[PDB]
């Protein structure tokens, strides 16, 4: 090209067939951070963490910056726009989530408790039953059952959902 | 060990003896006076109106004797048919039953925009029920309905309850607002 | 102590004896009692109030007999009472389930709905347009499964206002 | 009133449309209260960074009114009619859409009702400005309801303003039931 745009990014990454790969670290502490909490391991960034750090403007994906870069990883890797949002929100709040083993779930530890968040989206009905077996599910693994609802506009609400045999 | 007799009219059972009316409302807070909305404990004259679901539970428990306008006896299964005969009342009844059995006094949730108001001692005493919306595990819901609920319980206590039931078994979903 | 006695016909109530002349005179006045014939819902109301007797049956025992005898709807009757207590004077309207009454020189049409008995939303809209097209203020009355009654005005319009 | 012309591009991703250019973002929010900023819940008018998220039904509307150009992430164009497909493919959105269109076309500002427990929250001037006189729930005239639900409504409307509307829709037509508490 002529002049790469590296000013303002704390690192630069390319989008492969499966995964984001960090090619340049401009702020060492930043990368070292993204290794201590486990998101970035040997250049390989976890797709949501990669969409996230894009949306803070801290991670360039070539010549693409910010949310245009977030959308890139997101669409590219086949992520879910709402999950990513609940993730960002959770990252912004000081949590470090990972992908739970169940469809539509995010897992994160805090204050000696592991929290399992199910992401649901206005317009996408689900059986009450399912909500129950999931919460059950969740409780059995020692996670606190969390539900995050993102309405049609992008607003996010959080609710603990605990299944029980008898009220108490 | 109270005993009362009522007349199945429409889909409800009216209790017409003043002492029996007052009796049920006092010993378990069953029924609703027709001459008083929010009765202060018990000066009220009735007749006590009982829901169909109330009529079943009590007939079952042996406390109420139900009869038709013409005096002929309506048995427990007669009620149970009528109850099963009605979709909303058949799903409520199961939950009603389960909660009364566990020792909760279960009143209507109307004034709280739901199915049940659930008291540990009683209305006008307990001061603070649970709010219960009833669902069959095969019922489809939009995730926003979980928010409209958290909204409904915003005034009372932002801890309501989905009660799920099919074929007689009931579980409960404790919902309550959470800050990550 | 009843002010009157009546007996159950096949499609009606008919006052047989007026213990208190003034009580019947008043009833004729407001136009519920005519030529022996007491309107079913008012007939039940007087029984409830302990005023009317049915043979020797008194009060709500009396009323239960009328309602079930004439096959009235408990919920409509309770509503009718309620509106009577409040001091209105309704009369069984045209449309099904409806009582009609006047007040403030206005005509209010009340539709009686009951928990447990679903209706399609179109229906409600329809009924609502019907009421307006009769210069009836559309009033919905709901009776939950326990006997609580609530009133609302329900108006259908093509543009929010 | 008469805001301006427009004017704005967005990416179609998931069931929503993101708008990432900041000026467009504030532009739309300030010019009719469309969309919802992803960095602020309840913005000071329109000082926020965005992107502005648009709900699929918002999207189709703006596209229709020649204001929004929707593109996929690959850069490829998304038709008005592509949007009309995606919306007509979601029963909730589908019923919602004709009520939005009508309400916007009547000049109201239409917003998510989520925080009042209903489908639409409806303002004359707009959020932060006026108060939202109306709370709307959407219905097909073939929907069944228990009468107590009507009360639940009068509940929901209890604390904000005892007056909520039922918005019924089929075959792209809409009629609304005003329901407010009443004393016989």
């Amino acid at each position: 090209k002529g002049e790469g745009e590296v000013a303002g990014c704390k690192a630069a990454a390319r989008l492969g067939v499966e995964g984001v790969f960090v090619e340049e670290c401009f702020d060492g502490s930043y990368c070292r951070n993204l290794e201590r909490i486990g998101y970035l391991r040997k250049g390989r960034l976890e797709p949501l963490e990669a969409a996230y750090q894009a949306s803070r403007g801290m991670l360039c994906m070539g010549e693409t910056r910010g949310w245009a870069a977030a959308v890139e990883v997101i669409a590219g890797l086949g992520l879910s726009l709402d999950t990513a949002l609940v993730y960002f929100d959770l990252r912004r709040k000081g949590r470090k989530p990972l992908v739970g083993v169940r469809r539509g779930t995010l897992v994160y530890e805090h204050g000696g408790r592991v929290y399992e968040v199910l992401v649901l989206s206005e317009g996408y009905p689900l059986k009450i039953g399912s909500l129950v077996e999931w919460s059950r599910g969740a409780s059995m693994d020692n996670h606190s059952p969390i539900v995050a609802i993102v309405d049609r506009t992008g607003l996010i609400t959080y609710y603990e959902a605990r299944a029980v045999r008898s009220i108490q | 060990p109270i005993k009362a007799s009522g007349v199945l009219i429409g889909d409800s059972v009216l209790v017409t003896d003043v002492e029996q009316a007052r009796s049920l409302y006092s010993c378990g807070y069953y029924g609703q006076p027709l001459d008083v909305e929010k009765p202060r404990g018990a000066d009220f004259e009735g007749p006590l109106r009982l829901s169909l679901i109330e009529s079943l539970y009590l007939a079952e428990k042996g406390v109420l004797e139900v009869a038709k306008p013409d005096g002929s006896s309506v048995g427990v299964e007669d009620l149970r048919t009528a109850v099963r005969g009605n979709p909303r009342f058949s799903m409520l009844y199961n939950i009603y039953r389960d909660l009364r059995e566990r020792g909760f006094v279960v009143r209507s949730g109307l004034k709280f925009g739901s199915d049940f108001a659930v008291y540990r001692l009683g209305p006008g005493i307990d001061h603070a029920p649970f709010i219960v919306h009833a669902y069959s595990p095969e019922d489809n819901i939009d995730p926003v309905e979980i928010v409209r609920a958290g909204r409904l319980s915003h005034s009372v206590r932002k801890k309501f309850v989905f009660a799920v039931t099919r074929g007689g078994d009931v579980s409960y979903l404790m919902i309550d607002w959470f800050r990550p």
